[PDB]
């Protein structure tokens, strides 16, 4: 408790997330259950990299696929940064500069 | 000399003398290949995993299932295996 | 260009047919009136004791 006073603060750290997301089954019917994000996270993870942004009043994060150039059986389409930021946050070119409304 | 006995989508000759995933089809070993960067694969044409994990050979050497596998584990005869220990970071000792 | 337009788990044809749950109100049966159910828990009493 003497470790606030001298303003160190407390993090609020939060691990694995579990949770489900809504596929559309074989009868028009959105199903929850049994889709679980947790088995794609792995993967998803494993080949992208991690964009982030801070529009300080509400962040957003997003993830994107990689090419791994030392792979030649992946297919994947190759990306520069910016042309990554446009496609992670659908920001748009007004001049060439890239604008997320009008920022 | 172009069949597949244990039904691994590779045949036989291509498992025993060597085989590489081009466009996820098996097509046979050659020397140029190592140039752009692909490996040469070799597996047991009478088993389904020859490594012994759930994933066919073929499977491996393709990259088509969960990609988080690290990369190595694509070679039929290096088995795709969790190792896990726990560890311990901080020792509190108490009489309470 | 969708089974259902509204969005709800019953189709066009479904919500103007009015084939479905007939307790349904009926302007749910417009495909674009999303069938919903909104419920909230409203409070009657409030009663404060020290036991
Ligand atoms: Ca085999
Ligand atoms: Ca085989």
């Amino acid at each position: 408790l003497k470790k606030l006073d001298a303003g160190k603060q407390i993090k609020l750290e939060t691990t694995q997330v579990s949770g489900n997301f809504g596929t559309k089954n074989s009868s028009g019917q959105i199903v929850t259950e049994g889709n679980s994000w947790s088995d794609y996270i792995s993967q998803i993870d494993s080949i992208s990299a991690s964009i982030i942004l801070d529009t300080e009043n509400e962040s957003y994060e997003r993830r994107v696929t990689a090419k791994n150039l030392q792979d030649p059986e992946d297919k994947t389409p190759e990306l520069t940064i910016g042309e990554a930021i446009e496609k992670a946050f659908g920001a748009t070119k007004k001049d060439g500069l890239l604008y997320f409304n009008d920022i | 000399e172009d069949l597949d006995t244990d039904n691994d989508n590779i045949p036989d000759s291509y498992e025993r003398n060597g085989y590489t995933i081009k466009d996820l089809i098996a097509v046979k070993w050659e020397d140029s290949f190592a140039e752009q960067g692909y490996k040469k694969y070799v597996s047991n044409y009478l088993e389904s995993n020859t490594a012994g994990d759930p994933y066919t050979d073929y499977e491996k050497a393709s990259g088509s299932f969960d990609k988080a596998i690290k990369t190595e584990a694509r070679d039929p005869l290096v088995a795709a295996y969790p190792i896990v220990g726990v560890g311990m970071e901080k020792l509190i000792i108490s009489t309470n």
